[PDB]
C-alpha cells in the first residue's frame, strides 16, 4: 500500500452538517410526536452531501452546473407537511470556488457562508435527501449519478460494492484513486447506523485516512473493516460502518 | 435513505 498524506487535510478541507453549511437546506416545519421541537431550524445537510461536497471542493469543480434536479420527500417524513417537492436549479449555477472556502470558523463573510450552503443544498437535493435533524440518503448509487449528470464529472465516476471484490482488489482500487490524487466517497452500515465519509490517504500499513464530515471530530487512520469512530456509540461499546460497504471512485472533472 |  503506498503512503499518501491526507489529501483533504493538505488542502484545509473540513466540512460539517450544521451551520454555516446548512443555511439553505429546508427549514423544519413540524414537531415529530414524542420528540422535542426542531421547528424553524434548518435540516442537517446529510453526511452524503457533506462527503460529496468535500470531494468537489478538492477539485474546485464544476464552475457551471449542468442539469436541474427535482424530487418529492417521502410522505413518512414527520418533519414536513406533505407533499413536499424540492428543486435545485443546478443548470443555472455558477459556483465561485474562491468563495466556497475549504473550511469555516465563523468569521467568514455571509457571501462565503452562502456559497458553501448553496453547494450543500444542491448536492443534497441531487441525492434525494430525506431531510431532518439528521438527514439520510441512499448514498453511493445517487452520488455517482449526480456527479456525472448534474455536476459534469467524468464518465469515470462509478459506484463499486465491497461484495464484488476480494479484499486485495478492493483496497487496490482505493489505492489507485489515492495515487491519482482522487479522494474516494465511501459508506457503510452497522450497529451505530449508516454513514458516508471520505477516504483520502493511506499509511502503508493497510490503514486509510478518513474524514468523517464532522468538522474534524474522529478523523484519523482506520482499517476498512473497522471503520469505527469513537465519537459514536452510547454506553461504552463498539460499532462501525463495516457492512454493506460501497464507494464512488473515478471522481475527477470531465 | 439510511446513510446519514
Amino acid at each position: 500500500q503506498p503512503v499518501v498524506k491526507s489529501l483533504l487535510n493538505s488542502k484545509g478541507i473540513h466540512y460539517n452538517q450544521g451551520n454555516p453549511y446548512n443555511l439553505l437546506t429546508p427549514v423544519i416545519e413540524k414537531v415529530k410526536p414524542g420528540e422535542q421541537s426542531f421547528v424553524g431550524q434548518h435540516a442537517a445537510t446529510g453526511c452524503v452531501a457533506t462527503a460529496t461536497a468535500q470531494i468537489m471542493k478538492y477539485h474546485n469543480y464544476p464552475n457551471k452546473g449542468l442539469k436541474d434536479y427535482t424530487y418529492t420527500l417521502s410522505s413518512n417524513n414527520p418533519y414536513f407537511n406533505h407533499p413536499k417537492n424540492l428543486f435545485a436549479a443546478i443548470s443555472t449555477r455558477q459556483y465561485n470556488w474562491n468563495n466556497i472556502l475549504p473550511t469555516y470558523s465563523g468569521r467568514e463573510s455571509n457571501v462565503q457562508k452562502m456559497a458553501i450552503s448553496e453547494l450543500m443544498a444542491d448536492v443534497g437535493i441531487s441525492v434525494d435527501m430525506d431531510y431532518g435533524p439528521s438527514s439520510g440518503s441512499a448514498g453511493s448509487s445517487r452520488v455517482q449519478r449526480a456527479l456525472k449528470e448534474n455536476f459534469g464529472y467524468n464518465q469515470s465516476v462509478h459506484q463499486i460494492n465491497r461484495s464484488d471484490f476480494s479484499k486485495q482488489d478492493w483496497e487496490a482500487q482505493i489505492d489507485k484513486e489515492l495515487s491519482q490524487n482522487q479522494p474516494v466517497y465511501y459508506q457503510g452500515v452497522g450497529k451505530v447506523g449508516g454513514h458516508a465519509f471520505v477516504i483520502d490517504g493511506a499509511d502503508g500499513r493497510n490503514f486509510y485516512h478518513v474524514n468523517w464530515g464532522w468538522g474534524g471530530v474522529s478523523d484519523g487512520f482506520f482499517r476498512l473493516d473497522a471503520l469505527n469512530p469513537s465519537a459514536l456509540g452510547t454506553g461504552g461499546g463498539a460499532g462501525g460502518f463495516n457492512g454493506y460497504q460501497s464507494a464512488v471512485v473515478g471522481i475527477k472533472p470531465l | 435513505a439510511e446513510i446519514x
